[PDB]
C-alpha cells in the first residue's frame, strides 16, 4: 500500500506527507531538539572548564528556523536526530572502521612451503594448531622465545586474534573449532560450494590487531604488526633457529607474497598507507558487508546494506573527515540508509525488471540501460514531487541525486546482471534530473557525472576499468560526496541478483563471516541504529589503565 | 540559436531565458540606491573599491586577444569582483539553477556563474555586476515569493511553502506583508539589516508562475512527457559513451 | 603519415605562416621544436644565489620558518658568482663546448642552468637536472671559499632544503618547472604537473603563448600515458592543432568575431555556423523546431568545438580581465554546446565534468585555489585528456591582477630564469617553423 | 683527458680484450653500449599473452584471488597470437622504419615488445613503455574478436590490472626490469629499482654477466642521482672498472687463487698483498708488529679493496653455492680489511653499514627476505653507492637451489624475454667493446 518512506515521514511532521505548507520560525531554533540543548549545556561545561570558548549557539547562524528531523533508520523502527548518526557520535560507527582497519588476511601456503623444502620439517593439522595457540598468544602483544620481555596487558587487547579458513572440510575439521572460520555454518550452501572451490586446498590467517593500536597508529600499521606476530609464532612452533635464514622467508611471504590489504596505498597529494579507506575497492567493500550470506533471497536488501556501509565509509569517514573534517558529511550519507527512501525506489525498480524481463535476463546492452535507469529515475523524481515532505527531507539536490541513481544503477544491473551496464543507469539517471529539475547536486557534484558516460566503457590507461576493481582512488571519484557507496552498491547489485557468493574477492568475503568480530556486518543498518541508541561497546578504550 | 529541444512551455521559458534577443518581461522597478543596498558590497554615494589599477595605468602584454577583446567597463576600472546570488522554489519559481548559469553565459560579457541545488552565483566587476543585477530583480527572472536573494544560509528550494506562499528563509530577507500583499527586502544579500526596506512587488500568482517556470514537475508539465527534450538528453548519452570506447 | 589531415598554420597575431602542412608535422612524436621544449624543460633549472647566500648569512634552512641558531656562514656568494658559475659549470658539463648553459641573471642574484643532453641520454627520467646543478653548485661554493668539512653541509641544506627528510626539496633555492616523479598522479603524468602560473610566467602573459605551451605540455603527456595511441591518436593531435596551435586560424577568428560584444553563447553560435559551412556537422534530423546535428567524424567535431572553447574563454575571461570564471566557461559552453546540437561537447563530457570540479575547488572551502594553482597532475583538473587545462592558461594570461597567488607570487624564479628561453617563451612561433620545415618528411 | 687513469679490460674468461683504455671511455655519459643499456631497458616490456587468455577466461582480474563471477571472456588469443602482435605493433610504431621490435616467444605465449626510442625522446620519464604497450595490446585484444563495449572493460583489467585504483599495475599481464615512478625512494633512484633476480634471470645466472649489469645499473643510477659528480666522479668510475667489469682481471684472478681452498680471510690476504705489489698502498706507519697503511690515492685503494669485495663474495658464496652469506662476506670483508691495514673499508664504511642492514633484514623477522628480492632502491640496501649490489647479484648467480624466492619463482617472464636481448644478456662484451672503439675520443 505505502510508499516505504510514510512511516518516516509521518515520524517528522505534523502534516500528512502530501501537505505543500508549513509553519516556520515559531520552534523556539535550537530549543526545539533534545540533543542540541544537551549541546548547548555542554558547550557551557567544557568552554568553564578549560578557559576557552566553545559551542555556542549564538555564534553565526540560528539552527533551527525549521523542523530539525528525526531519521529512522532504515530496516529498522528506531528514529534518531542525525547528530546521533555522525560518526563522532556513534561508536558503533567508529568500530566498523577500526574492525576493517585492523584486520589482514594472510596465507599459509608459502609458508608450509618453506617449512617443508627449507627446513625439511612436516606441516599437519596437528602443527598447525599449535601453531595457532601460539600466535593467539603473540598477536595480540605477548612473548614467546626471549627472556625479561615486557607484554600488552591482555584485557586491553582481547580483540585481536587470528583464525583460519580452507576449502578443504576434512582438513577444516581437523583444526581446533575455537580458530576456524567454518564456511559450512557460515553460508547457504551453493554459496559455501562456490566458496569453498574458489579456495581450495590454500589455508589462509584473518588476523585482527588490536582496536586501540589502530587508534593509536594507522592502517599500515596492520600487516606489519600481523606479520610479526606470524613470524615470531613461526619460530616458536616450528624449532627455527629464533633469526636464521629461512625467517627472512616467512617474513617477505607474510609482508608481501601472500598477503590480503583490505585497502591499497594512496597517491602523494592523499598520501596514506595500506588499510586506509580511500584503498578499498568497491567490491571488497561490498564483500565486507555480510548481508550477501543472510539476506540472500532479497537482492535489494542486500545491495542496501551495502550501500549503507559505503555511505558512512566512505562519505562520512574518508570525505568527511580523512579529505576534509569539521561538521563534515552526515546527511550527505543518511540519505542512503535512512527513512526507507532508497529502498522503496529500489524495491520499485526490482520489481520492475522482473516483470518486464526477469532478473538477470535482460540484454546486456544500452536499450536495457536506457529503459530501466530512466524508468526508475522518473519514478523517484516523481516521490519528491508528490511528497512534499520527502522533498524537505532530503532537502540537498546531491542527497537525491545519489538516491534516484543509486535505486536506476542497481536496477539496471539486476536486470542485467552486470555491473557496467548498471554504472551506465547511475549517469544517464543524472542527466536525466539534471534536465527535470534544471538543478543536481552541490557545485562540484557532477564532476564525475559528466565524465562517466564517456568513462564506463573506456579502455584507456586512467579511465578503463570493471566497476568492482575501481573504488575512491579512481581518478573521476577521489573527491566528492554522494557516490562512492553507491558504486559499492551497484558492485553488488548483479551478484546479488544472479546469487553470486561474493563480487570481487572471496578470501575477503569469508574473512569478515566472523562472530568474534566486535561489529555485526550481517546487520550493518541495525548497527548504526545501535550506536545512535548510545547501546554499542567498542574496543580499544583505556578505562583499565586511566583513574576512576 | 536554438538554445534547447522540446515542445513543452518549460522549455519555450527554458529558450527565451537563453535568447538575449528576448526581450525579458519586466515587472518592477527598482531604484540604482535599492540595488546597490541588496547588494551589500559598498553603501550609496561609496567610490569604487579597486583591487588593481585601471588598465590605462598599466603596461600590459603585446597581445593580438587583449586587442580584440574589449574589457568590460569594471575591468577598465580595477573593480573588485562582487556577486549575487539567488535560491528558486522547486514550486514554480520562474527561473531555476541551469537556467540562469545557460542563460547568464548567452546574455551577459564577462560571467562567472555557478549552479547549485539551493543557490545559483554570478560574479562580475562590481560596477557591471551592479547592471546585471538591476535586470535580474526588475524582471521575470524574480518572485519575491518564490526567488530569494541570498549571499549565506541558502536553505529553502526544496521546503514546503510557508502559509503566505512564500519559501523558508532562516534569516527571513523577505518579508510579506498580509495586510498589503507585497514584499519588502528588510535585509541584504548577506543578513544585515537595511536601514529602509526595500519593495519587491507583489507575488506572481499561480496561474502566472505557471506559465513562466522553467522547472518540469508532474503537477506542472513532467519532463518524461516532453519527449523530444528527453529523446536528446538520451542522445547525448549515447554518443558520449560510444565516444569513450571508440570514436 | 598515419592520417589524410592538413591544417594551414598561422602565427600569433592570425597572419598566414604556412598553407597545407600535415597534421602529423605537429604531432609530438616528430616535431623537433617539440622535442627541444620537452628536453629543454628536462633539463633547465633556475638557481637562486641571492637565495642561497641569504639562507646561508641566516641559517634560514630546511623550510618555512627553520633557522639553525650557531650556524651562519656569511659567504659573499652574489659578489662572487662569476667564478661561483663557472665552477659550476666545469661540473656539470660532459665536455667542453657541449650544450651545457650556465648564465647569471639579475647581476649575479640568479643563474639559468642547461644541464647537458648527454646526462638525459643515460637517464632513466629527468632528476638528474637539479641534483646534478645542486652539487655542482654546493662543491663550487665550498671551493670558492675554501667551507670547512664542518661547515659544508650548511651550504648542502641553503641549496637543496630539507632532502632527504623530506621527500621534496624542501627550502631549496634552486626550482624547475617540472616536480619530483613521486608525486605523479599517474605513470606518464611528468608534463602535466606543471603549474599553469608557471607556463604563463614563461610566456610573458602572451594569451596565444602561454595556451600554445600548454597544449604542447599536456598533449605531449598524452602520448606518454599512452592515451594518444591507436583510436585516439588523431583526436588528440587534432586538439593539439585547433585548440592550441590555432589551426586554420579558427580560434582567432572567432575572438576577432565575438571579443568586442560577445559571450560564450555568441561564440557557441558562430562555432556551429563555422561547423556547418565546413562540412564538419550537417543535420541529421529534425524534431519541432530543433534541427539534430550529426557528424561522420567525431575528431574533427570535437577539434572544431575545442577551438571554440579556447575563444570562448578568451572572449569570456577577456571581457573581465580576470580568470576565475574560466571554470564557469569551461562548464557552461560545453553544457550549452550540447543542446543547441544534440552532438557530444569537447572530450565527451570529460571537460565539462573538470570543469565541474575546478568551479568547485576554485570556490570553496576544501582544497584547490585560483586558476593558476591548477596543472593536468592536479586530482582536481587531470580528467580532461588535454582540453581543459590550455584555457585555464590563457584566462590566466589575461588576468588584469585580480588573484593573490599569481605568477607574480607562486613563479617569479621561473619567470626570471624560463622566459630567457626562446622556445619556452614563444612555442608557437618555433612549433610552428618546425612543421613547416619537416612538412615534406610526414 | 679529465683523467689520466687506463684499465686493461677483460672477458669473462679471463683473457685480455683491450690494453690501456681510458677509464672515461667505460663512463656511462661516455660509452655507446652502457647508453643502449640503459634506453634498453627504459623501453621494453615483456608481455604474457597465455596470461592475459587465462585472466579473461577464468574472470580472474585485478589482483590476488579476485574474480568477477559472470564477466568471463573466452577468447582465442594464443591461437591468434601473430596478428595480434602484429596490429599491436602498428600502433606501437612511430614510423614503419624505426626501432620498434615485437617478437612472440613461446608459441605465442609470450612476446618482447621494445617500445621505439622516438617516443622517448619526447618523455619525461619511462612509463611510456607499459603504457604505450599496453593499450596497444587491449586494442588489438578487442580488434582481434570485435570484443563488445559492454565487455572490453574486462581485456583492459586482464592486462593492467587494478591500475588506476591502486597506484601499481595490481595483477597486470605485463612486466618490465623497471617499476614505477612512484616507487622511487629519492629522486634519481629508477635504475636502482631493478630486482636482483631480475638482473640474475636477464643474464642466465652467468656470475661475471650478472655482476657486470648490476654494476652498469648501480654506477649509472650514481650519476643520475649527481653522485658522480665532481669530487665523486673517478671513485665512481675506478668502482665500475674494478667491481664490476673485471679491469686488469683483478676480480677473476682473485678468484682464480682463492677458488680451490680459499676463504674470505685469504681473499683479503691476496688484495693487500697485490695493493701493494702495484704501489697503491705503502707502509706509512710501524706500531709493535703491527703495520699501518697509507695511500696517497683513495679512489684507487678503494677500487681494488672493492675487486677483492667481489672475489671474495664469489669464494665465500661460491664455495657453499649459497647466495644468503653474501649479507655477511659484504660485512665481514670490510670489516677484516680495516683491521689488516689501517685504512677505511669499501665506500668509507657504506658497503659494511648496508651489510648490517642487509644480514639483519634477510635473518629477522621484521622484512627484507631473501638476497634476490633486494635492490639498489630498497630501503635496506641503498646505502652504498654501487659498491654492494653488484656482489648480491653474483651472490645469487651462483646459488645451486637454497632460495624460495629465487628468480625462477620471481622474475620467470623477465627471463624469458628479457634474456633474449643479448646486450642485457652478455653486457660486459659490448661495454668493453664499445670502449675499444671510443678509447681514442676520449
Ligand atoms: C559555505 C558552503 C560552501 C562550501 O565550501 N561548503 C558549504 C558549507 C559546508 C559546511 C557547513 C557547516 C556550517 O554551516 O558551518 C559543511 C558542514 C562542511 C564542514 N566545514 O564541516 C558542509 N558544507 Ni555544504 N553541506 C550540505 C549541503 C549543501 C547544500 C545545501 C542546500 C540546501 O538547500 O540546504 C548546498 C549546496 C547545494 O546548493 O547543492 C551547500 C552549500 C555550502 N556548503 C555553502 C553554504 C551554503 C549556505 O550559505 O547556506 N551545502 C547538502 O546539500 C546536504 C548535506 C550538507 C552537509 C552536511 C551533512 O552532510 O550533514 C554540508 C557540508
Ligand atoms: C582537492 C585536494 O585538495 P588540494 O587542492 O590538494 O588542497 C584534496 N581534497 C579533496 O579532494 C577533498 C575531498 C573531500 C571534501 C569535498 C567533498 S565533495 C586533498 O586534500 O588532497
Ligand atoms: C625494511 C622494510 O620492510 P620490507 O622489506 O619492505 O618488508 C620496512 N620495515 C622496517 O624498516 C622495519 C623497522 C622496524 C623494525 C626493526 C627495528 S630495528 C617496511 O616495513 O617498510
Ligand atoms: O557549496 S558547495 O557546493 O561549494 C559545497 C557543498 S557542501
Ligand atoms: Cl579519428
Ligand atoms: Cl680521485
Ligand atoms: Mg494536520
Ligand atoms: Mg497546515
Ligand atoms: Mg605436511
Ligand atoms: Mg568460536
Ligand atoms: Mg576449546
Ligand atoms: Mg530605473
Ligand atoms: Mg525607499
Ligand atoms: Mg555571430
Ligand atoms: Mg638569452
Ligand atoms: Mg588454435
Ligand atoms: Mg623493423
Ligand atoms: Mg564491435
Ligand atoms: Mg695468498
Ligand atoms: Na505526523
Ligand atoms: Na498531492
Ligand atoms: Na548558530
Ligand atoms: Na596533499
Ligand atoms: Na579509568
Ligand atoms: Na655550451
Ligand atoms: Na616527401
Amino acid at each position: 500500500a505505502d510508499k516505504l518512506f510514510i512511516n518516516a515521514l509521518k515520524k517528522k511532521f505534523e502534516e500528512s506527507p502530501e501537505e505543500k505548507k508549513t509553519t516556520f520560525y515559531t520552534l523556539g531554533g535550537w530549543k526545539q531538539s533534545e540533543r542540541k540543548t544537551e549541546f548547548v549545556n555542554a558547550g557551557k561545561e567544557v568552554a568553564a572548564k578549560r578557559g576557552i570558548p566553545q559551542y555556542n549557539p549564538d555564534i553565526g547562524t540560528p539552527l533551527g528556523q525549521r523542523v530539525l528531523m528525526p531519521y529512522q533508520v532504515s530496516t529498522t523502527d528506531t528514529y534518531v536526530e542525525g547528530d546521533d548518526l555522525h560518526f563522532v557520535n556513534n561508536a558503533a560507527m567508529q568500530q566498523m572502521w577500526d574492525d576493517i582497519r585492523r584486520t589482514v588476511i594472510v596465507g599459509l601456503n608459502h609458508a608450509h612451503a618453506v617449512i617443508e623444502k627449507r627446513l625439511g620439517k612436516e606441516v599437519t593439522p596437528e602443527t598447525i594448531t599449535h601453531y595457532l595457540e601460539t600466535v593467539n598468544h603473540a598477536m595480540p602483544g605477548a612473548a614467546v622465545v626471549q627472556e625479561h620481555m615486557v607484554e600488552t596487558h591482555p584485557a586491553l587487547v582481547a580483540d585481536s586474534y587470528v583464525k583460519v579458513f580452507t576449502g578443504n572440510d576434512e582438513i577444516a575439521d581437523e583444526i581446533d573449532p575455537a580458530f576456524v572460520i567454518d564456511i559450512n555454518k557460515q553460508f547457504p550452501e551453493d554459496q559455501a560450494e562456490t566458496l569453498k572451490a574458489e579456495v581450495g586446498d590454500g589455508i589462509w590467517q584473518v588476523v585482527r590487531i588490536p582496536t586501540i593500536v589502530s587508534r593509536t597508529c594507522d592502517g599500515a600499521t596492520t600487516s606489519r604488526w600481523s606479520a610479526m606476530q606470524i613470524g615470531m609464532s613461526m619460530i616458536s612452533a616450528y624449532k627455527q633457529a629464533a633469526g636464521e635464514a629461512a625467517t627472512g622467508d616467512f617474513a617477505y611471504a607474510a609482508k608481501h607474497a601472500e598477503v590480503i590489504h583490505m585497502g591499497t596505498y594512496l597517491p602523494v597529494r592523499r598520501a596514506r598507507g595500506e588499510n586506509e579507506p580511500g584503498g578499498v575497492p568497491f567490491g571488497y567493500l561490498a564483500d565486507i558487508c555480510q548481508s550477501s550470506r543472510v539476506n540472500y533471497e532479497d537482492p535489494v536488501r542486500v545491495s542496501l546494506d551495502v550501500v549503507a556501509t559505503g555511505a558512512m565509509l566512505y562519505d562520512q569517514i574518508w570525505l568527511g573527515s580523512y579529505m576534509s573534517g569539521g561538521v563534515g558529511f552526515t546527511q550527505y550519507a543518511t540519505a542512503a540508509y535512512t527513512d526507507n527512501i532508497l529502498d522503496d525506489f529500489t524495491y520499485f525498480g526490482k520489481e520492475y525488471v522482473e516483470d518486464k524481463y526477469g532478473l538477470c535476463e535482460a540484454p546486456n546492452n544500452m536499450d536495457t540501460v536506457l529503459d530501466v535507469a530512466t524508468e526508475v529515475t522518473f519514478y523517484g523524481l516523481e516521490q519528491y514531487e508528490e511528497y512534499p515532505a520527502l522533498l524537505e527531507d532530503q532537502f540537498g539536490g546531491s542527497q537525491r541525486a545519489a538516491v534516484v541513481a543509486a535505486a536506476a544503477g542497481c536496477s539496471t544491473a539486476f536486470a542485467t546482471g552486470n555491473a557496467q551496464t548498471g554504472l551506465s543507469g547511475w549517469y544517464l539517471s543524472m542527466y536525466l534530473h539534471k534536465e527535470q529539475h534544471s538543478r543536481l547536486g552541490f557545485y562540484g557534484y557532477d564532476l564525475q557525472d559528466q565524465c562517466g558516460a564517456s568513462n564506463v566503457f573506456s579502455i584507456r590507461g586512467d579511465e578503463g576499468l570493471p566497476l568492482e576493481l575501481r573504488g575512491p582512488n579512481y581518478p573521476n571519484y577521489a573527491m566528492n560526496v554522494g557516490h562512492q557507496g553507491e558504486y559499492a552498491g551497484i558492485s553488488q547489485a548483479p551478484h546479488a541478483a544472479r546469487g553470486d557468493a561474493f563480487v570481487f574477492n572471496p578470501l575477503v568475503k569469508i574473512a569478515f563471516a566472523d562472530d568474534n568480530l566486535v561489529f555485526d556486518f550481517t546487520n550493518v543498518r541495525g548497527e548504526f541504529a545501535k550506536g545512535a541508541l548510545r547501546e554499542f561497546e567498542p574496543a580499544g578504550e583505556r578505562a583499565l589503565i586511566t583513574p576512576a | 540559436a536554438q538554445y534547447y529541444p522540446g515542445t513543452t512551455k518549460v522549455a519555450q521559458n527554458r529558450r527565451n531565458f537563453c535568447n538575449p534577443e528576448y526581450e525579458l518581461e519586466k515587472l518592477r522597478e527598482i531604484s540604482d540606491e535599492d540595488v546597490v543596498k541588496i547588494l551589500g558590497h559598498r553603501a550609496p554615494g561609496e567610490e569604487y573599491p579597486s583591487v588593481h589599477p585601471p588598465l590605462e595605468e598599466m603596461d600590459e602584454p603585446e597581445d593580438a586577444i587583449r586587442e580584440m577583446v574589449e574589457p568590460i567597463d569594471g575591468a577598465k576600472a580595477g573593480d573588485r569582483v562582487r556577486y549575487i546570488q539567488f535560491t528558486d522554489s522547486m514550486y514554480f519559481a520562474p527561473a531555476q539553477p541551469y537556467v540562469r548559469s545557460r542563460a547568464y553565459l548567452c546574455r551577459y560579457r564577462g560571467a562567472d556563474a555557478g549552479t547549485l541545488s539551493g543557490r545559483q552565483i554570478i560574479e562580475t566587476r562590481e560596477r557591471d555586476l551592479e547592471k546585471i543585477s538591476k535586470e535580474l530583480l526588475e524582471t521575470e527572472f524574480f518572485d519575491p515569493a518564490r526567488s530569494g536573494v541570498r549571499g549565506k544560509s541558502v536553505h529553502g528550494h526544496s521546503l514546503r511553502l510557508d502559509e503566505d506562499g512564500m519559501m523558508f528563509d532562516m534569516l527571513r530577507r523577505q518579508i510579506y506583508n498580509k495586510d498589503t500583499g507585497r514584499v519588502e527586502m528588510v535585509k541584504n544579500q548577506i543578513g544585515d539589516e537595511l536601514d529602509e526596506p526595500v519593495d519587491l512587488g507583489e507575488p506572481l500568482d499561480e496561474e502566472t508562475l505557471m506559465e513562466k517556470t522553467t522547472i518540469y514537475r508532474v503537477d506542472g508539465e513532467a519532463y518524461r512527457d516532453d519527449v523530444e527534450a528527453v529523446e536528446i538528453m538520451q542522445r547525448i548519452h549515447v554518443l558520449r559513451s560510444q565516444g569513450g570506447f571508440n570514436l | 603519415a598515419k592520417f589524410e589531415d592538413k591544417v594551414d598554420l598561422y602565427d600569433d597575431r592570425g597572419n598566414l605562416v604556412e598553407e597545407q602542412v600535415p597534421l602529423e608535422a605537429l604531432s609530438p612524436l616528430r616535431n623537433p621544436a617539440i622535442k627541444s621544449i620537452v628536453q629543454g624543460i628536462k633539463r633547465t633549472v633556475a638557481v637562486n644565489l641571492e637565495g642561497i647566500e641569504n639562507a646561508l648569512k641566516t641559517a634560514k634552512v630546511g623550510g618555512p620558518a627553520c633557522k639553525i641558531m650557531g650556524r651562519e656562514l656569511d659567504l659573499d656568494i652574489v659578489g662572487n658568482a662569476e667564478s661561483i658559475a663557472a665552477a659550476a659549470k666545469e661540473m656539470i658539463q660532459v665536455t667542453e663546448d657541449d650544450d651545457t648553459n650556465v648564465e647569471l641573471l639579475g647581476g649575479g642574484k640568479r643563474a639559468l642552468v642547461q644541464v647537458p643532453s648527454a646526462r638525459f641520454d643515460v637517464a632513466a627520467e629527468y632528476s638528474a637536472a637539479p641534483l646534478v646543478t645542486a652539487t655542482a653548485f654546493v662543491q663550487a661554493i665550498i671551493n670558492e671559499f675554501d667551507v670547512s668539512m664542518y661547515d659544508a653541509n650548511m651550504v648542502k641544506a641553503a641549496v637543496l632544503g630539507r632532502y632527504p627528510q623530506s621527500v621534496e626539496y624542501m627550502g631549496a633555492n634552486i626550482a624547475t618547472m617540472l616536480d619530483i616523479p613521486q608525486k605523479l598522479e599517474g605513470p606518464g603524468y611528468a608534463l602535466r604537473n606543471i603549474m599553469v602560473n608557471h607556463v604563463v610566467a614563461a610566456t610573458l602573459k602572451n594569451t596565444l603563448q602561454a595556451a600554445a605551451l600548454s597544449t604542447i605540455l599536456e598533449q605531449t603527456a598524452m602520448f606518454e600515458m599512452g592515451d594518444a595511441v591507436g583510436a585516439f591518436e588523431r583526436m588528440h593531435l587534432l586538439g593539439l592543432a585547433y585548440q592550441g596551435m590555432n589551426a586554420d586560424n579558427l580560434v582567432f577568428d572567432l575572438v576577432k568575431a565575438n571579443g568586442k560584444e560577445g559571450t560564450v553563447g555568441s561564440v557557441i553560435a558562430d562555432l556551429v555556423e563555422r561547423a556547418l559551412e565546413d562540412g564538419v556537422i550537417k543535420v541529421e534530423k529534425e524534431l519541432t523546431d530543433y534541427k539534430v546535428y550529426g557528424t561522420d567524424d567525431l575528431a574533427m567535431w570535437n577539434a572544431y568545438a575545442a577551438a571554440g572553447l579556447m575563444a570562448a574563454t578568451m572572449v569570456n575571461q577577456g571581457a573581465a580581465r580576470a580568470a576565475q570564471g574560466v571554470s564557469s566557461t569551461l562548464l557552461y559552453y560545453n553544457d550549452l554546446i550540447e543542446f543547441e546540437t544534440g552532438l557530444p561537447s569537447v572530450d565527451f563530457g570529460k571537460v565539462e565534468g573538470t570543469a565541474v570540479g575546478f568551479s568547485f575547488f576554485s570556490h570553496s572551502i576544501y582544497g584547490g585555489g585560483g586558476p593558476g594553482i591548477f596543472n593536468g597532475n592536479h586530482i582536481v583538473t587531470r580528467h580532461s585528456k588535454g582540453f581543459a587545462i590550455p584555457c585555464v592558461a590563457a584566462a590566466m594570461a589575461l588576468d588584469a591582477g585580480t588573484q593573490m597567488f599569481s605568477p607574480e607570487a607562486t613563479s617569479g624564479l621561473i619567470k626570471e630564469v624560463f622566459s630567457q628561453v626562446d622556445e619556452f617563451r614563444e612555442p608557437l612561433k618555433y612549433v610552428v617553423e618546425a612543421a613547416a620545415e619537416i612538412k615534406n618528411e610526414i
